């Protein structure tokens, strides 16, 4: 029973071109219940300098369940979270300033203002629903 | 007679002004407040902290109002009411780790001591120190003191020890005293000298008490021997052990009868004449401050769906003991009329309450002793 | 520190905290917008007023009461009474704790999941319990075998237990407690010259009742006496300095509990009506449950009640019975106070239903977190 | 729920996906497989023949030497020699599903080809069936050491088809069940009113093959299994073979499923004493 | 009933009345931090006797006492692997729950079958003799529970064909 | 000190020690387990209420006494009751003391292994043997030789003995018990018009019967009498405060022993059926047997039956020889006391299988290829 990162060590030598030849550097790790950072030098590390980051994708996706109250409708409130992800991951990103970015979606066509379609699983029939700002606003 | 815990302190010791009004306490840990006899209510009167070694004993010289303080630091002092508060006034010693008990040479000359360090740090006042100083009985002793009693002539001393061997000693200091009167036990009476012994290494001697003039002395160990030495029977001795639960305390209440108490929480009587080894009892002394009418069926119901200790027994009528005798009783003393003519007596416990008691119902006998 | 404990139901409001001897939120369960023109500048107001504030503005107010079939129906109707209740009555964060809410059975279902969408996806609360409303009595009474009554205003229940075993065929449970008899009593005192009556005064008939009505003792002879004696008749007083007098009505409407059949209601006199469902059951219980009957809710508290009732129950029963009529003072609130005890039970805490379940679960099977 | 299939969840879904992919003409990713089952299997799968359009399953077991000795091959030449295939090396034999070996109805073989394990066993069990049907005692027993802290053979008699066993007991806590509960089978079937003969034998293998009371008063299970023709008909047969090709292996797994379970009682119990322990107060 | 158990545990509780001793001292030559005093016993005269007490011929108790802290260990007649290792699926299970009740000398100690570590702290913590009036007897009840697991486990033996064969 | 003697059988349990004057460990050899949703869930109850507690709770419980291919089949439900003995009756281990077990005639094969599997791997006795219960009776009488009846709650048997040598072909075991009576007996309540008649009242039926039944003295005289009288009818309390007054049934249904034919059952009536023992016996003894007719059981304590069965038997018998019929006070209760007192003949032990014999081969040392 190894600590989970032990598996990822193998990938760092699956990548194996010239210069892959010591254990000094820094992984940044992220996930859904956990995120991690670790000061590895040839395997050694320091307790309070390794980092155990509790902030993770659960904690985002229910916040996104509140972003539904911005724009969109017609879902069993637990197919609600399903649909929220089923949008999210292909379309969401970062902007340099909010107050520029509003106006692209306000104006400059479907490259901003995409639309998504799916099913109200209350009894498995369609909803067609907005995309826009929620892309850059999520991450 | 009567009782109350105005707040539930683990009263680990108690002490007073001689009018038994300001109750000082050994507390939980290192946090003291003195309370007072607000008629018969109990109300705070002081905060004390600067003897920081928890608290152990004291010797409140109760006329002069000088609490020589002791415990787990050499910040040991005469606390005195400076009008403002009881406040420190330092003692110098050569003990280590702690002081457990302290004991005025009865005429308040000085005090005797029981160290965290095998020893009697015989401590004497210097105006020149601005404070006390000491000299030491590291030997011929082997190990340290739990209980103390000066014989009334005040330079003559008895103690109960973790060196077990039931020994009588002298501890005269040249720079405060002169040597005592020809002590029948033994009269080599300088510093650190041994008057007499009873061969008893029989448990660590835990209580020591002169008779009403100290013509004889009692002892008990915490291993719960009960014992004596009598000089007029020509340095005679006696020993016994109790039936009942192990000792908290014992005292003479005459020259012929004594009160004892243990983990049974109720006091029991002892009685005697002068028949050397003829140590004899007199039965349980108290009657409970409770009667069977206690109950509240609603909370008994609520907390029989929940189940914490929810299968009943009269052990609970004393929070485990029965007799209202609690998690435990913790001390005993006479209030008034004394070791001859007592009018009232009192007891403490883990519950933090004052208690005072049915004395003179038991007054029902005359005279004592028989030269045997 | 503590979790809220409430008569979230009909009646008077009756709510407080776990471990209290009492509720402190106690007022009328009312929705109260105006209707008349917003005139005197300096008067300056929001739109609607709750219970005590409905009183405070009453002449101006459209006053309404959500309690259809006993169901405090619409969600919007409560939400700002709720807002008030916590933030302003109780002066409290609902987020501070789990909460001991309550329910009666025989509601339409998804109701509870819609409520929970409010109580969490509005009101966010850590957790809650929704205790079935007979249960609340058990700590209060201490009882475990017996009969549990309920009558305040706006739901009836009548529950057998024998260490539980609440009987789905032999329970009785109904749309209101003591409520629309006042319609009959209104239909009475119009006869007392009252071309002079209103909607907002059932609340005040109910007052005269609470002051001066009593449960009739020997109805036929009560009527014989009412037909022949002035001694029944006693005065009452009205807001601008006006007396009235009343006395036979004062037991006449207080017989309909034994005669819902007065209106042509299919219910017999209620303990008779009820005794029938008890007949659906074991024989052994019967003297036991007679020696174990328990009373609570507002309208249970009327004078003449037990000294009539035991003798009317006597008209039903087999021979050789002995009885216990566990009908305390404040029996009305004894049901609130029993929930306040229950909340303290460590055993009771052992599956507090969280918002965190709901956060994953959505509504879609909370009715199988239920039975 | 605890049930199984002879075709594998792991395999059928992936290769039916590979054959959905073959119908689409799709390009590969790197599969190779080895793993195990009941009966001591070394499964295998591959991208054989190097290229973008083949798959091969393969298999290897030591006691294949005891089994190729028998004419199992002919039913299998029907059911699976419907397909076009060759043995791989290191494996006893292999199935090349070349994507050009696939039919129009690509699904239809998938179940059958997956169920092949037991079906290979059945392809030779049929000989003891035929020996029983031809009225033949003692015929041509399949002595196999599939296991070896254990023993088995298949044989025949005119009335009844047969298998026999051995298995060495490790622990008395097992034995105390072994020498009891099968004697409420060998003396108890009223609520399970179907079974052929099965004799678990805490010491006793039958007499043409080994001989009875060959264990330490209880320390070797020489189990035995014999069929009434209400099984040896061309039907009730099949149901039963399936159970048997897992039985004691699967059972000795169920043991631990149930070992785990008791800790519900124990969770409750031990938690109860944690409650009870307060009551000293 | 097993009535000499009454002499037995009445005499246990007479010992636990003679010698309800445990009360504190800290230091006089070495440090104030009160120890596992029963483990660290240097010398006799300050302390309780070391003792052992048969019920019969396999069964016995050990008790050992510093004046302030104490051992118990207790021995049982049973000796089959079917008695032992099976109840030791539990005595494994047991020991983390010892961390939820704080006075085990946390092992199923042989020669005995168990041991206990006891101290004066407890005498100040809540209550009086109802404590030992629980403990000493609770300790039998958790043995009578072996009868509870007995029919339980024997009925797990009655799981056997009651699944596999009774499927058919 | 002790060695263990029991009525481990049907009816009540009726155990004690070796040598006692009386059985003492006594409650129904049947037990109940809640038939219910425990609606007060967590009220601290274990899953069974046992004989006397079963009865204290019988409205709550499911109960068992299995198929008439034995008395029972999952005897591993007395599983529980083994502990209910060991602790809940006794607080002792069987594993301590030599045990006198018992079993009936003609038990089908598997019994004694399946038994002893428990009795030594589980009950771990030092050593034991198993008795057959008939002559236990004669021990109390101080006799060896005669005809012994059993009729009980498990079973019946009819047992000729001659200082031993008891007849393998003329001892007559039979399934019959007071167990069986009630199926006819209780259909009569619809003749009684009682719209109210269940399973749990069978115990009250049995009660009224054990209080007031007898066997008719010459049944058509009784039928003509019931057709002309009702002093027959005798009163009986019921648990809500009712009484029922009933009592022709009280000896009508007490004909069925002569008339199994009542259910269309092809069995002869009692003495006629029984005579066949004697018919198969030696013929010479049939004089002397007139003084040797030993009769007992709980089922045997009725009035009227004695003289009836004598005259009935006498309708089969010649006169010619000196009668003694032999049925003591407390014959119902007695059998355990004779079997208790046997152990004083310490010789009775020497038969014992020890746990060693049981271990070494197995109980294959003694089971049922053994005779």
């Amino acid at each position: 029973i190894a600590v989970q990162a032990v598996l990822a060590l193998a990938a760092s030598w699956t990548s194996r071109q010239v210069g892959e030849r010591t254990l000094t550097g820094t992984v940044i790790d992220s996930g859904d219940g956990v995120t991690h950072v670790i000061p590895v030098a040839e395997g050694y590390v320091i307790g309070s300098c390794i980092k155990h980051i509790p902030i993770a994708g659960r904690d985002i996706t229910y916040f996104i369940q509140q972003l539904l109250r911005d724009r969109e409708v017609g879902i069993p409130p637990e197919q609600s979270l399903e649909t929220a992800k089923a949008v999210k991951e292909r379309y969401s990103y970062v902007c340099p300033d909010l107050v520029k970015e509003f106006n692209k979606y306000d104006t400059d066509g479907s490259k901003w203002i995409k639309q998504y379609t799916g099913i109200n699983a209350i009894s498995k029939k369609e909803f067609s629903i907005d995309v826009g700002y929620e892309r850059f606003l999520g991450p | 007679m009567a009782y109350h815990s105005f707040l539930v302190e683990p009263i680990s010791c108690h002490a007073w002004n001689k009018d038994r009004t300001q109750i000082a306490i050994c507390p939980n840990n290192h946090e003291v407040h003195i309370y007072e006899k607000s008629g018969n209510k109990w109300v705070q009167v002081h905060e004390l902290k600067e003897h920081n070694g928890q608290v152990t004993g004291v010797d409140w010289a109760p006329d002069s109002n000088r609490i020589v303080t002791c415990g787990t630091d050499r910040n040991a002092y005469v606390w005195t009411l400076k009008g403002r508060t009881w406040k420190p006034t330092l003692v110098i010693l050569r003990i280590n780790r702690a002081a457990r008990c302290v004991r005025w040479a009865p005429n308040e000359k000085k005090f005797a001591v029981g160290s965290g360090s095998r020893v009697i740090s015989i401590c004497y006042f210097e105006q020149e120190n601005d404070w006390w100083v000491c000299k030491h009985i590291k030997k011929p002793i082997r190990s340290t003191v739990l209980s103390l009693d000066w014989h009334p002539n005040s330079v003559l001393l008895a103690a109960g020890s973790c060196d077990f061997k039931c020994r009588i000693f002298s501890a005269y200091i040249k720079e405060v005293e002169e040597r005592p009167a020809p002590t029948p036990w033994g009269s080599k009476m300088p510093f650190g000298e041994l008057m007499f012994e009873s061969s008893s290494s029989c448990g660590w001697v835990h209580g020591v008490c002169f008779s009403a003039n100290g013509s004889r002395v009692a002892w008990v160990s915490h291993d719960s021997t009960v014992c004596l030495a009598d000089a007029d029977k020509k340095m005679a001795v006696a020993t016994l052990a109790s039936e009942t639960l192990p000792l908290l305390a014992v005292t003479f209440i005459t020259e012929s009868s004594l009160v004892a108490a243990g983990h049974d929480c109720f006091p029991v009587l002892f009685t005697y004449d002068s028949a050397a080894g003829k140590l004899s009892f007199g039965g349980r002394l108290d009657v409970p401050k409770q009667s069977s009418q206690r109950g509240l069926t609603a909370r008994e119901r609520f907390q029989n769906l929940d189940k914490k200790a929810s299968s009943e027994g009269s052990a609970a009528a004393g929070a485990g003991l029965d007799s209202l005798h609690k998690n435990s009783v913790s001390q005993i003393s006479v209030l008034s009329g004394g070791k001859a003519k007592c009018s009232q007596f009192c007891t403490t416990g883990m519950d933090g309450g004052m208690s005072i008691w049915d004395v003179r119902s038991l007054e029902s006998a005359l005279k004592d002793l028989k030269i045997v | 520190t503590t979790a809220l404990v409430c008569d979230n139901g009909s009646g008077l409001v009756k709510a407080g905290f776990a471990g209290d001897d009492a509720p402190r939120a106690v007022f009328p369960s009312i929705v109260g917008r105006p209707r008349h023109q917003g005139v005197m500048v300096g008067m300056g107001q929001k739109d609607s007023y709750v219970g005590d504030e409905a009183q405070s503005k009453r002449g101006i107010l459209t006053l309404k009461y959500p309690i259809e079939h006993g169901i405090i129906t619409n969600w919007d109707d409560m939400e700002k009474i709720w807002h008030h209740t916590f933030y302003n009555e109780l002066r409290v964060a609902p987020e501070e704790h789990p909460t001991l809410l309550t329910e009666a059975p025989l509601n339409p279902k998804a109701n509870r999941e819609k409520m929970t969408q409010i109580m969490f996806e509005t009101f966010n609360v850590p957790a809650m319990y929704v205790a079935i409303q007979a249960v609340l009595s058990l700590y209060a009474s201490g009882r475990t075998t017996g009969i549990v009554l309920d009558s305040g205003d706006g739901v009836t229940h009548n529950v057998p237990i024998y260490e539980g075993y609440a009987l789905p065929h032999a329970i009785m449970r109904l749309d209101l407690a003591g409520r629309d008899l006042t319609d009959y009593l209104m239909k009475i005192l119009t006869e007392r010259g009252y071309s002079f009556v209103t909607t907002a005064e059932r609340e005040i008939v109910r007052d005269i009742k609470e002051k001066l009505c009593y449960v009739a003792l020997d109805f036929e002879n009560e009527m014989a006496t009412a037909a022949s004696s002035s001694s029944l008749e006693k005065s009452y007083e009205l807001p601008d300095g006006q007396v009235i007098t009343i006395g036979n009505e004062r037991f006449r409407c207080p017989e309909t509990l034994f005669q819902p059949s007065f209106i042509g209601m299919e219910s017999a006199g209620i303990h008779e009506t009820t005794y029938n469902s008890i007949m659906k059951c074991d024989i052994d219980i019967r003297k036991d449950l007679y020696a174990n009957n328990v009373m609570s809710g507002g309208t249970t508290m009327y004078p003449g009640i037990a000294d009539r009732m035991q003798k009317e129950i006597t008209a039903l029963a087999p021979s050789t019975m002995k009885i216990k009529i566990i009908a305390p003072p404040e029996r009305k609130y004894s049901v609130w106070i029993g929930g306040s005890i229950l909340a303290s039970l460590s055993t009771f805490q052992q599956m507090w239903i969280t918002k965190q379940e709901y956060d994953e679960a959505g509504p879609s099977i909370v009715h199988r977190k239920c039975f | 729920m605890i049930l199984l299939e002879v075709n594998n969840r792991i395999i059928e879904e992936t290769l039916a996906l590979k054959f959905e992919n073959a119908a689409a003409g799709n390009k590969p990713e790197a599969v190779e497989v080895t793993f195990a089952d009941f009966d001591g299997v070394l499964y295998h799968i591959s991208n054989p023949n190097g290229d973008k359009t083949k798959v091969m399953v393969s298999i290897s077991l030591k006691f294949y030497k005891e089994l190729q000795a028998h004419g199992a091959d002919e039913l299998l030449k029907r059911v699976y020699g419907s397909y076009l295939v060759n043995p791989e090396s290191g494996y006893n034999v292999s199935l090349l599903y070349d994507l050009e070996n696939l039919p129009a109805s690509k699904d239809s073989i998938v179940h059958q080809a997956g169920m092949l394990k037991r079906n290979c066993f059945a392809s030779v069990f049929e000989k003891y069936f035929q020996f029983q049907e031809e009225g033949k005692e003692g015929e041509n027993r399949a002595v196999i050491h599939y296991r070896d802290d254990e023993t088995m053979y298949v044989e025949s008699k005119k009335d009844r088809v047969t298998v026999v066993f051995s298995t060495v007991f490790k622990d008395d806590d097992d034995v105390v069940i072994g020498k009891v509960f099968m004697q409420e089978f060998k003396e108890g079937r009223r609520a399970s009113h179907t079974a052929p003969q099965v004799l678990f034998s805490h010491r006793e293998p039958p007499l043409e093959l080994k001989d009875t009371d060959a264990a330490v008063g209880d320390n070797i299970g020489y189990i035995t299994f014999v069929l009434f023709p209400r099984h040896t008909n061309a039907s009730a047969r099949d149901n039963t073979i399936n159970l048997i090709h897992t039985f004691r292996d699967y059972l000795h797994y169920h043991i631990k499923c149930s070992k785990a379970y008791i800790h519900t009682r124990m969770r409750a119990k031990t938690s109860d004493f944690l409650k009870v322990l307060n009551r000293a107060r | 009933m097993t009535a000499t158990l009454r002499p037995y545990l009445s005499a246990v509780r007479a010992t636990l009345q003679a010698a309800l001793c445990l009360e504190n001292f800290s230091s006089q030559v070495v440090e104030r931090h009160n120890k596992p005093e029963v483990e660290v016993r240097s010398s006799k005269e300050l302390l309780l006797q070391p003792v052992t007490i048969s019920r019969n011929e396999k069964e016995k108790v050990l008790i050992e006492g510093s004046i302030n802290s104490v051992r118990v260990s207790i021995a049982v007649k049973q000796a089959d692997e079917i008695e032992k290792i099976l109840c030791h699926k539990f005595m494994r299970f047991m020991m983390m729950r010892a961390e939820n009740f704080f006075i085990l000398r946390r092992k199923p100690v042989e020669g005995y079958d168990i041991s206990f570590l006891i101290t004066n702290f407890h005498t100040e913590q809540m209550y009086k003799h109802k404590l030992v009036d629980f403990v000493i007897h609770f300790m039998e009840e958790i043995d009578k529970e072996i009868s509870e697991m007995k029919l339980s486990v024997n009925a797990r033996a009655r799981i056997v064909a009651e699944e596999f064969l009774k499927n058919f």
